[PDB]
């Protein structure tokens, strides 16, 4: 919930 | 006995780990300089560090069987909390007795206890840091062991605001039961001895670590200087 860089990371 | 599906874990952890901690420490020339000349003079450069430090716990996260079956709202809760835990369980591999350092490879990449006080950290943090780093390097761990309580740290089922908590929980126990199974079968005595006891007793110690250092994480970011020196992904992760 709003954390773009660690979504990012992430997928 | 240990299990085909143990071993694979026990493998597949290994070689994550491998691919996410460089034991020559290349990467910190990409670093901001240290400085131990100076109020945070190694914030700069302990700000990359652990942000760097963060996208390897995460690269080895995503390589931990069960964890991509998690919903990504509860791979961003258990990285979020996890991540300062995870990078001082990760520190012990640097972490020295005979110093009492975390060991980089070089003079300049070489932290003690005065280098973490010039990134804006107390004694109230560092001094049970030190000692965990050293309960920790006592055990004497199997990088089998390493890598397996790494994994246990990231899928707690208790972390707060974890929506799918049963899954968190058979995804642990899986890593759980491989580790209580793997110290049996392959770790002679006496070093055996209640080591896995021993071992989730740090990550009774990690929770204490990571309260306090949320806390003293909170007061440094709050003033607008020290903020500037962070990086974007210590932000989002820690807070803001
Ligand atoms: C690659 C690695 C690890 O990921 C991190 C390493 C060391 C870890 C350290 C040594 C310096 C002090 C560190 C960074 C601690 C320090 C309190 C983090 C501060 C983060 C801040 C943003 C300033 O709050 C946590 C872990 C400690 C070196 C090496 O073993
Ligand atoms: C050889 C390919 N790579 C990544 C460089 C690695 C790194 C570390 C390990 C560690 C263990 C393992 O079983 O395989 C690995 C592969």
């Amino acid at each position: 919930k709003n954390h773009p860089m660690l979504m990012n990371l992430l997928k | 006995k240990l299990s085909e599906e143990q071993q694979h874990i026990i493998a597949i952890l290994l070689d994550a780990h491998h691919k996410t901690y460089d034991p020559t420490y290349a990467d910190f020339r990409d670093f901001r300089p240290p400085v131990r000349m100076s109020p945070l003079s190694m914030l700069p450069h302990l700000a990359d560090l652990v942000s760097y430090s963060i996208q390897k716990v995460i690269g080895f996260a995503k390589m931990i069987p069960g964890f991509r079956d998690l919903t990504s709202d509860d791979q961003i809760v258990l990285l979020k909390s996890s991540a300062i835990e995870v990078i001082m369980l990760r520190s012990n591999q640097s972490f020295t007795m005979d110093d009492m350092s975390w060991d980089c490879g070089s003079q300049d990449y070489k932290y003690d206890v005065t280098d973490v006080s010039k990134a804006g950290h107390t004694l109230e943090l560092i001094e049970p840091l030190i000692k965990f780093q050293v309960g920790l390097k006592k055990l004497n761990l199997h990088e089998e062991e390493h890598v397996l309580l790494m994994a246990i740290c990231i899928v707690s089922p208790d972390r707060p605001g974890v929506q799918d908590a049963k899954l968190v929980e058979a995804i642990q126990d899986r890593l759980s039961n491989t580790l209580q199974t793997y110290i049996r079968c392959r770790h002679p005595p006496p070093g055996s001895h209640q080591l896995y006891a021993k071992m989730i007793q740090k990550l009774a110690d990690l929770r204490s670590l990571n309260e306090e250092h949320s806390k003293q994480y909170r007061s440094l970011s709050f003033q607008p200087e020290n903020s500037m020196k962070l990086t974007p992904l210590v932000l989002e992760v820690f807070g803001n």
